[PDB]
């Protein structure tokens, strides 16, 4: 199969912008590159075929070019209904196949991560286990490491992250990083930390509680 | 209006096999090729084969031969899809689309159905376990509600039966040993809540499952 490739997995702009998305093929394709829109929905439309053909009830606004085996997808005008994951594919050679596709965001000024730490409830423990939950709710940009610390010491072991996507309403990220052990190793240590780097902070944004207090 | 519509999700065992349809509309069923495509998390779009109804001739990817059947009825204007032998790989989001082209294709794929999704695991149904996230001691105070060891797909939370819409974030569920986890916050003032009830509200549809866990101070001292 020809690879299709698409360094760019998520880009930056503003609305009214002049977008560009990228498309690379591992050989010549001979202009035979199409182009879909992917939308928050799930749903799936055709845009451009053979490089730079609209399809029926697309806008103006989209366009593409390319040759070889580099090739683009451009919106002159971006507006809100054109944010979502746009992927290319080849049609020179079967089976036809994809890029991985680059999401639109939007552009907003930097906001700090507002973080929240949870000890598990004692019905938790009831369970066996005990989930240590850290909140880091609406910051941009989207760049950003969660660390937890021990009594002191980094930990990594039973660390599940989970992002949302970008916020329409205010073009915010937040993600929830949850650590999980035994009720017997949770109950033999007293500080527990979870610290943030981000953009807006120059130092580690820190949220921590003591076992030995609640 | 050329459109497409698939069947809901499927949930199986590995070593089963399932079949999934798509209903199509709008044009002439018998005139046009259509595809299958594979959508998995770590991978691109993988292509399945094609089928046209007209006569049923078809073509596979070699990586899908023996693996997916395609069918076709002209009765009802329905393609199906058939996957035998699941495994843990077949887990996806499977979508049919229809070639550009009258009678004879071209090189793109002009319209879409919405998807079907396929999971593969032997997981039991299961309901979730609904925890209080309080605070340990601003304006505003966030709040949590802990969701874990359900199964299967979807869970749906709300706060105080939905009349807490703004200051939400619902996080996707994660797959820890066969079942999933998810958290939800909300911030709300500190006015409002330790003095005014706050209830997040899990929701687990496949379990019939309604749990309210009103979120109370921590017991201390
Ligand atoms: C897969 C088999 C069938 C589906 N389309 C109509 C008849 C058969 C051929 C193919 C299309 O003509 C075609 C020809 C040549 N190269 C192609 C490359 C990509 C492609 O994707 C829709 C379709 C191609």
């Amino acid at each position: 199969d020809i690879q299709m490739t698409q360094t760019t997995s998520s880009l930056s702009a503003s609305l009214g912008d002049r977008v560009t998305i990228s498309c690379r093929a591992s050989q010549d394709i001979s202009n035979y590159l199409t182009w879909y829109q992917q939308k928050p929905d799930g749903t799936v439309k055709l845009l451009i075929y053979y490089t730079s053909k609209l399809h029926s009830g697309v806008p103006s606004r989209f366009s593409g070019s390319g040759s070889g085996t580099d090739y683009s997808l451009t919106i002159s005008n971006l507006e809100q209904e054109d944010v979502a994951n746009y992927f290319c594919q080849q049609g020179n050679s079967l089976p036809p196949t994809f890029g991985g596709g680059t999401k639109l965001e939007i552009k907003r000024a930097d906001a700090a991560p507002t973080v929240s730490i949870f000890p598990p409830s004692s019905e938790q423990l009831t369970s066996g286990g005990a989930s240590v939950v850290c909140f880091l709710n609406n910051f941009y940009p989207k760049d950003i490491n969660v660390k937890w610390k021990i009594d002191g010491s980094e930990r990594q072991n039973g660390v599940l992250n989970s992002w949302t996507d970008q916020d329409s309403k205010d073009s915010t990220y937040s993600m929830s990083s949850t650590l999980t052990l035994t009720k017997d190793e949770y109950e033999r240590h007293n500080s527990y930390t979870c610290e943030a780097t981000h953009k807006t902070s120059t130092s580690p944004i820190v949220k921590s509680f003591n076992r030995n207090e609640c | 209006e050329v459109q497409l519509q698939q069947s809901g999700t499927v949930l199986a065992r590995p070593g089963a096999s399932v079949k999934m349809s798509c209903e199509a509309s709008g044009y002439t069923f018998t005139s046009y090729w259509m595809h299958w495509l594979k959508k998995r998390p770590g991978q691109g779009l993988e292509w399945i084969g094609t089928i046209y109804p007209g006569n049923s001739d078809s073509s596979y990817n070699q990586r899908f031969k023996g693996k997916a059947k395609l069918t076709a009825v002209t009765s009802t204007s329905t393609a199906y899809m058939e996957l035998s032998s699941l495994t843990n790989e077949d887990s996806a989001v499977y979508y049919c689309t229809r070639e550009r082209g009258l009678y004879y294709g071209g090189r793109s794929f002009d319209y879409w159905g919405q998807g079907t999704t396929l999971t593969v695991s032997s997981a039991k149904t299961t309901p979730p376990s609904v925890y209080p996230l309080a605070p340990g001691s601003n304006s505003m105070v966030t709040l949590g509600c802990l969701v874990k060891g359900y199964f299967p797909e979807p869970v749906t939370v709300t706060w105080n039966s939905g009349s807490l819409s703004s200051g939400v974030h619902t996080f996707p569920a994660v797959l820890e040993s066969d079942l999933y986890t998810l958290s939800s916050s909300v911030t709300v003032p500190s006015s409002p809540r330790p003095s005014e009830t706050v209830t997040c509200n899990v929701a687990h549809p496949a379990s019939s499952t309604k749990v309210d866990k009103k979120i109370v101070p921590r017991d201390c001292g």
